[PDB]
């Protein structure tokens, strides 16, 4: 959608993309769509765009309405960055499954490190349905099949809680005592030791070893549950 | 003397320590946030960032300059024990809003995809360090120490069941990896991200340990620096 | 002395008004700098918000036409005692502006720049942070700057320097978008945070911790406004 | 007391003055000039690397530095109102004696290629900024957004003539490309030409008032750290 | 007290000299390092200047021999204020030699390079620059600063700082030449300006703003010599 | 008041001890970490020597115990003299630690690396350096500075600045051991020098410049127990 803003001629000579096939143009949200061609590296590289040592084949969509279900470049699946030579020709695939209804431009772009995003012809591609029908199926190596959507989602929600509610039961133990005003006279006057008694000192103490207890509890259990 | 009793100056002190108490928490909040995801939040942002190396080195390191800086007033003048805590209570909760509200509302990237660190350990550890030992120097020693150690161990428990190995389409992936693979990231190429890669001279299994000793080394200066900055913030010089 | 206009913070309102038209009308409508839908809902929102701000920074920055004889260090804990309270009720207004600028918008912006929109000559997502948020803090900011100058005893002695911090200081970062926009442009790093482009407002978050010296100041003349009064 | 008269004193004041303007003139004019012609001043020397992004964004930056340090004290001691004038009128007649005197008339390279920057413009308005408001910071933040923002349009209208494009031998070229092209620097290879270029992350004409805007944000913080440091030069501290 | 040695400058006409010598004998009679030619009217020309300077150096700082009792502070405006015109003479004499060695020669070497001459293993603009002009200006900068110590009353206290910059700080270029010719050579860049290595002598001419300090002292127990007769 | 406990330096035969041990059981006995030889002479050596410095500074460091009313300012020079040489033999102590631990031992690790073993997840030559010598050495310039905080007058003012840079500087470079083996993986450069995964603990050298400070002060009240008797 940004390509019409780069300049004029760094999107002439850099790569073209052609023999494009897009196998659908609807789809229903949990299905598959591919987006299959070629693209040919000019050796009239821009001087201010790294050459290509470092690409990444991506897809240019305004967040996971699709998600990347593969894709390859000559045959072979690319998670990762890979290399490119000036002056090739190389054949690419891709397979979108549909996630999120609505009316979507699904462009063919190629990030290139210490370049930038090279973004190819985009086409419109309408999803329909609803969201919360979307499943991202997996198994793992030891299967163990989850559902990659909303996994290890109630771990992090109790976590995060958890240690929220713990650092805020510390302020809470100093709230309730009048703060501020009667501090600032305390210290002022020479009577620094204001509101740190020692049972405010033991209650520092249980705090930091109940705190360093869990985190090795947790590491443990952690270890155990997933060895 | 023209209020009304004695205890009508305790209920005026009383609203306005709620009043300075939301100030400060807010101000701190907003300075601390942008702080924190302007120099070290990709880590924070991305579950496929948060690596044994890179992760563990560069978080407590930038994540400890607020909570020194405030404790350098908010404990040589009021005596307050936390500072720290409300630091990174500030911090997490704007992360939170943001994350769940725009990451997940307005974009829709899954929330098992972009949850925040967890900053509340090192901070509670560091609050109690200092209102012990009442020292600058020790506290800066001990908690930059605890504050750089106590970060993975925190974290672990929350990204751990997205550490399962996974063989997809013939290559092998965390399921990390996996969700970084599949929500596309359009800005995000995959070759930004900075994450532990090994080399030669790298060890089989040592990255999250020397990381988080490395990191503790060098929260023991940030600590340091970032007190005096924290007390010359706290000046009342006029110009 | 309070809870009147403390209650009356708009600021929700008006920023739930712009998260909603965010998410409703610059999702696709906004999608493409393009000419026609985008000029519309978001350009000329860009010249209003600057018209607007520009003369309502002028305008409400008009303490020092109320200002006058403030020696209510001289009263007793109730005319000066009243004014503490309202320049809290500013600081606390400030407050929530310095959130919604520099930490929700900020990241969502941050949130932005991930999925789509590459920053090349434009977003509308800091149209909304850059051209709204930011002058919106600074000029509720300067307000109790000039409030306090002009309102309270203790601060006629020339222009605190901490609570310039807490101002001018988170000033320097509207500024500062020209390092970005130039960093991001012939020296680009698309991230936030190694990018040492960003680096340049990374130095105005450290500046708004200028509210442990107004803090520090307004808890000194304070605290001899309930000395007396201890039980 | 000994002298004659009150009047003659006026007149001891005046040769004074006249003497003190001419060793302050020079002395700056040297230190100016070695310090621009040593920073930023490849892009003043020739046409052809009078660019939209680089020009910009150093000549205004480097060039506020001894306006502002000389402004530190010539105005807090003797309310002079000039004083980045004089800085600024001082290394344009050092410049263009060179120009014409030595790259001209030494080495013959046509004076239409060679001719110097303007900073007159930035140099007045700082000037008057500074005048009124009497206030460094105010001076600081909104005359160093004028300097970064008035260089490029008022260098315009001189480098306008040799922007018109030409097709040599099949190639495009700006006239100040032709020149660049014919007249050899046998030492000044083109790759070194640091001009912009053009990128994937670059806009289709955004480099002339990007780069003027960054370099005013830039000038504010420069001419800020020059107060003090002019500030220090005033010191008359013994040791 | 002066309209003397002020009008015979004779810098012009021995800078005068060299320029007309240098468009003369070393355009071509000094483009090659060779042995004769050069050697003859490069090498020469060098030794001579160094021995010449050396000497001239040793001799003219002698105020050390015309020094004396400098209680001029006690004396009317008539010995002292003549004494100033001195010094003041001496500071325009030494404002020439600053422009014409960090102005003058300085841009013309720049000239040089970008026509044929690469530095490598010498310029013969270099005995004109560095070997020349340099310490010419530093001769006079020290026979100002000696003037002052040994002749007026307020310089008496001990070596007034920014006197101290504005003399061997400008000083500190001429070593510098060791910065470059090394940057230059396993560093080089054939440029002036985003080389580094011409940041050396970059925090040289800073050091020249160090007449805000002489003219701030001068102008202090000047100003307490003119008080009475205001009109 | 000395000539006893400073002949009784055995830092020597200890340290003579492990130079032996050094080259007869971890030539090749420790050239592989591989599992039965290094873990038997080498491992074991590091966690006795971690649990026995651990507990020997938790005891030594009992000068707190020992510490009283040390007003021997108004004692003569016979009970504070006394003290002032138990301070400087623990200096001289302390001095023979440094000594062993930062050039020795550290330009003997030095010496390792380049020859066969890469730091790659160990070394056996920097057990006896980072985690022998440096606490040794951190053990004796805690207990020098104790000593004096606990019984000398001069020293009851509040913890002598440069007595700390003495002290915990030098304990800094033992954290620094993180940025080593840290910018020896990941950022590795094979030298000592140009690799500033170094400059960590070079800045803790410096910092063993403290003994400047120490000597002002242990040579002004000590100054003054000696005027008198000049002669
Ligand atoms: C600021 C702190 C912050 C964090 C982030 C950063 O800085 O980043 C990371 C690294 C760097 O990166 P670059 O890419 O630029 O470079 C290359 C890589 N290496 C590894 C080789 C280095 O850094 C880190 O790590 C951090 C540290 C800091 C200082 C000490
Ligand atoms: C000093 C100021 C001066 C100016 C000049 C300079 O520096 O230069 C320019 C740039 C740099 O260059 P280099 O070649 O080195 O590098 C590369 C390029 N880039 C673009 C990538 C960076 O820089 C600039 O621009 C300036 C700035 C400054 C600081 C802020
Ligand atoms: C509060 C002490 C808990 C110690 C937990 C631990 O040893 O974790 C080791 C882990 C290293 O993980 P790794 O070497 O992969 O082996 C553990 C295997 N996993 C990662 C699966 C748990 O990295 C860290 O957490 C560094 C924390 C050091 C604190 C002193
Ligand atoms: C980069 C860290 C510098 C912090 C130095 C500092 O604490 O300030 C001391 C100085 C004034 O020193 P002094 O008059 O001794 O007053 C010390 C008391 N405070 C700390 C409140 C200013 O204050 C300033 O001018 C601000 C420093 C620059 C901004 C980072
Ligand atoms: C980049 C960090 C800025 C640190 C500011 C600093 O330490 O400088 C203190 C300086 C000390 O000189 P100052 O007190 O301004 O001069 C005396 C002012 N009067 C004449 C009213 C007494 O005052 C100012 O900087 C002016 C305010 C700057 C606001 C961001
Ligand atoms: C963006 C609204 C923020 C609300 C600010 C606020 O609550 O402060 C109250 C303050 C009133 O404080 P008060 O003590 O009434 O003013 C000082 C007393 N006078 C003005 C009579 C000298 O308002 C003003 O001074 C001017 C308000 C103009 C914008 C709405
Ligand atoms: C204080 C910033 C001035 C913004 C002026 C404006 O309304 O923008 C129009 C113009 C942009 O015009 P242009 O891109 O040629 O065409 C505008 C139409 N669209 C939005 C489709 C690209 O902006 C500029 O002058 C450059 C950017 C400001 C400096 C950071
Ligand atoms: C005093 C305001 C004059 C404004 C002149 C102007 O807008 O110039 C735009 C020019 C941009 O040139 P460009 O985008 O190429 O479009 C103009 C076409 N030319 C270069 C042929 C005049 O870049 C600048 O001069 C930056 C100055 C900004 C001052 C607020
Ligand atoms: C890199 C900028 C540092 C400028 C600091 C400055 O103004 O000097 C303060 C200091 C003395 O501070 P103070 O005794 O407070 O006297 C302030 C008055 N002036 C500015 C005349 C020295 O003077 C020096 O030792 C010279 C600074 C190093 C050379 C760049
Ligand atoms: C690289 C910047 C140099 C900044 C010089 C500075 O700030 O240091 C001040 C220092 C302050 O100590 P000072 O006043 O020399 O010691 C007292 C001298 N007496 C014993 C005569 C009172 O004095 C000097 O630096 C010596 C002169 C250097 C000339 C370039
Ligand atoms: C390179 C020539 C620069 C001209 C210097 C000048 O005009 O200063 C006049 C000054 C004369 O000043 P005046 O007040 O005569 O000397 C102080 C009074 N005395 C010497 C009797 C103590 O000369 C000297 O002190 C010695 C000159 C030797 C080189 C030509
Ligand atoms: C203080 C500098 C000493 C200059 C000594 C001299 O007269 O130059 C002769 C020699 C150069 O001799 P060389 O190049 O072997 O042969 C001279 C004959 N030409 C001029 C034909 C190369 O210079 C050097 O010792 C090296 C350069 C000085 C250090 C910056
Ligand atoms: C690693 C051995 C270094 C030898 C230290 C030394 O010679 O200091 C002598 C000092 C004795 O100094 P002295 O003046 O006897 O002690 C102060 C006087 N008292 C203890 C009675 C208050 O010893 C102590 O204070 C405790 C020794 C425990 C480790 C062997
Ligand atoms: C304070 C350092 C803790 C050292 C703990 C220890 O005894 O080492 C065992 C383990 C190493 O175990 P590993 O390499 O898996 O196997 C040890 C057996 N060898 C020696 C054959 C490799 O060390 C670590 O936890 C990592 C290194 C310390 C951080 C700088
Ligand atoms: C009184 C302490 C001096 C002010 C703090 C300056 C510290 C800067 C270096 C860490
Ligand atoms: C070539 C890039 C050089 C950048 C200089 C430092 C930028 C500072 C940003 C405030
Ligand atoms: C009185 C002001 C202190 C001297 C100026 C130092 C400023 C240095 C940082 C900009
Ligand atoms: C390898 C080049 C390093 C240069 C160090 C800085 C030079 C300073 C010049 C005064
Ligand atoms: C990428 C390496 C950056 C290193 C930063 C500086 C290290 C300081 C060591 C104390
Ligand atoms: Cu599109
Ligand atoms: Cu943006
Ligand atoms: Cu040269
Ligand atoms: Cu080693």
């Amino acid at each position: 959608h940004g390509e019409k803003s780069q300049a004029a001629f760094m999107r002439m000579r850099t790569i073209h993309w052609f023999d494009l096939n897009w196998s659908k143009d609807q789809v229903s949200v949990n299905e598959t769509m591919s987006i299959s061609g070629k693209f040919h590296v000019f050796a009239g590289w821009p001087e201010t765009v790294d050459k290509p040592e470092v690409a990444f084949l991506n897809i240019g969509i305004p967040g996971p309405v699709f998600i990347r279900a593969g894709s390859w470049i000559g045959g072979q699946l690319v998670p990762r960055s890979v290399s490119l030579e000036l002056g090739e020709t190389y054949e690419f695939k891709v397979l979108l499954k549909a996630r999120r209804p609505g009316d979507w431009h699904v462009h063919t772009m190629m990030n290139v490190q210490g370049g930038g995003p090279i973004i190819g012809p985009g086409k419109w591609v309408t999803i329909t349905g609803s969201m919360g029908d979307f499943k991202n199926p997996i198994t793992t190596l030891t299967g163990e099949t989850i559902d990659l959507e909303t996994y290890a989602l109630d771990g992090v929600y109790g976590w995060h809680l958890f240690w929220y509610l713990l650092g805020v039961a510390w302020m809470v133990y100093w709230c309730r005592k009048p703060v501020f005003i009667p501090r600032r006279i305390a210290v002022d006057a020479g009577k620094a030791d204001s509101l740190i008694t020692p049972t405010d000192k033991k209650v520092g103490m249980a705090f930091a070893a109940g705190t360093l207890a869990i985190v090795a509890v947790s590491m443990g259990q952690a270890n155990e549950k997933y060895p | 003397s023209a209020v009304r009793s004695r205890a009508e100056a305790v209920k005026v002190s009383r609203t306005f320590d709620y009043m300075i108490l939301f100030t400060v928490f807010f101000v701190v909040l907003g300075g601390y946030h942008i702080h924190y995801m302007l120099t070290g939040g990709d880590w924070d942002f991305w579950t496929d960032w948060k690596d044994r190396r890179l992760w563990v080195t560069v978080a407590p390191i930038v994540s400890i300059t607020f909570p020194a800086a405030v404790q350098a007033v908010l404990w040589w003048r009021y005596r307050i024990a936390w500072g720290a805590t409300l630091c990174v209570l500030g911090l997490l909760l704007g992360e939170w809003i943001n994350r769940y509200f725009n990451f997940w509302g307005w974009t829709y990237f899954p929330v098992n995809f972009v949850f925040p660190s967890n900053l509340m350990p090192g901070a509670i550890v560091l609050d109690v360090i200092l209102m012990l030992s009442n020292s600058m120097t020790l506290t800066a020693v001990v908690g930059g120490l605890a504050w750089g150690l106590l970060f993975y161990p925190g974290n672990w428990p929350i990204i751990a069941p997205l550490h399962v190995p996974v063989e997809y389409n013939g290559m092998m992936m965390t399921l990390a990896d996996l969700q970084g693979y599949h929500y596309v990231r359009t800005g995000t190429p995959e070759y930004i991200r900075m994450v532990e890669k090994g080399t030669l001279r790298t060890f089989g299994k040592d990255v999250a340990p020397v990381s988080a000793f490395f990191s503790g080394f060098v929260s023991i200066l940030i600590y340091f620096l970032w007190h005096f900055f924290g007390s010359w913030f706290g000046s009342e010089k006029f110009v | 002395k309070k809870n009147i206009i403390a209650g009356a913070s708009l600021y929700l309102v008006f920023y739930a008004w712009v998260r909603w038209y965010e998410g409703v009308y610059g999702w696709s409508a906004g999608l493409d700098s393009f000419a026609p839908e985008f000029e519309t809902y978001w350009m000329n929102f860009l010249y209003i918000e600057m018209v607007l701000e520009v003369l309502v920074a002028s305008v409400l920055w008009g303490y020092i036409w109320k200002s006058r004889d403030r020696k209510v260090m001289s009263i007793t804990p109730r005319e000066e005692l009243r004014r503490h309270f309202t320049h809290w009720t500013w600081l606390m207004m400030y407050g929530i502006a310095i959130y919604f600028g520099a930490s929700y918008f900020t990241e969502q912006d941050g949130t932005w720049h991930q999925t789509i929109v590459r920053d090349t000559d434009f977003t509308p997502s800091h149209i909304i942070e850059f051209y709204l948020s930011y002058p919106i803090y600074i000029i509720t900011g300067g307000a109790s700057f000039l409030y306090a100058k002009t309102r309270l005893p203790t601060y006629q002695q020339g222009l605190s320097l901490q609570y310039l911090v807490v101002v001018v200081g988170p000033f320097m970062i509207l500024p500062n978008v020209g390092l970005n926009e130039w960093g991001h442009t012939f020296w680009f790093m698309e991230e936030l945070f190694v990018a040492p482009l960003h680096y340049g407002f990374v130095f105005f978050g450290w500046s708004a911790l200028g509210v442990l010296g107004v803090i520090n100041i307004e808890l000194g003349a304070l605290s001899k406004l309930l000395k007396k009064d201890l039980a």
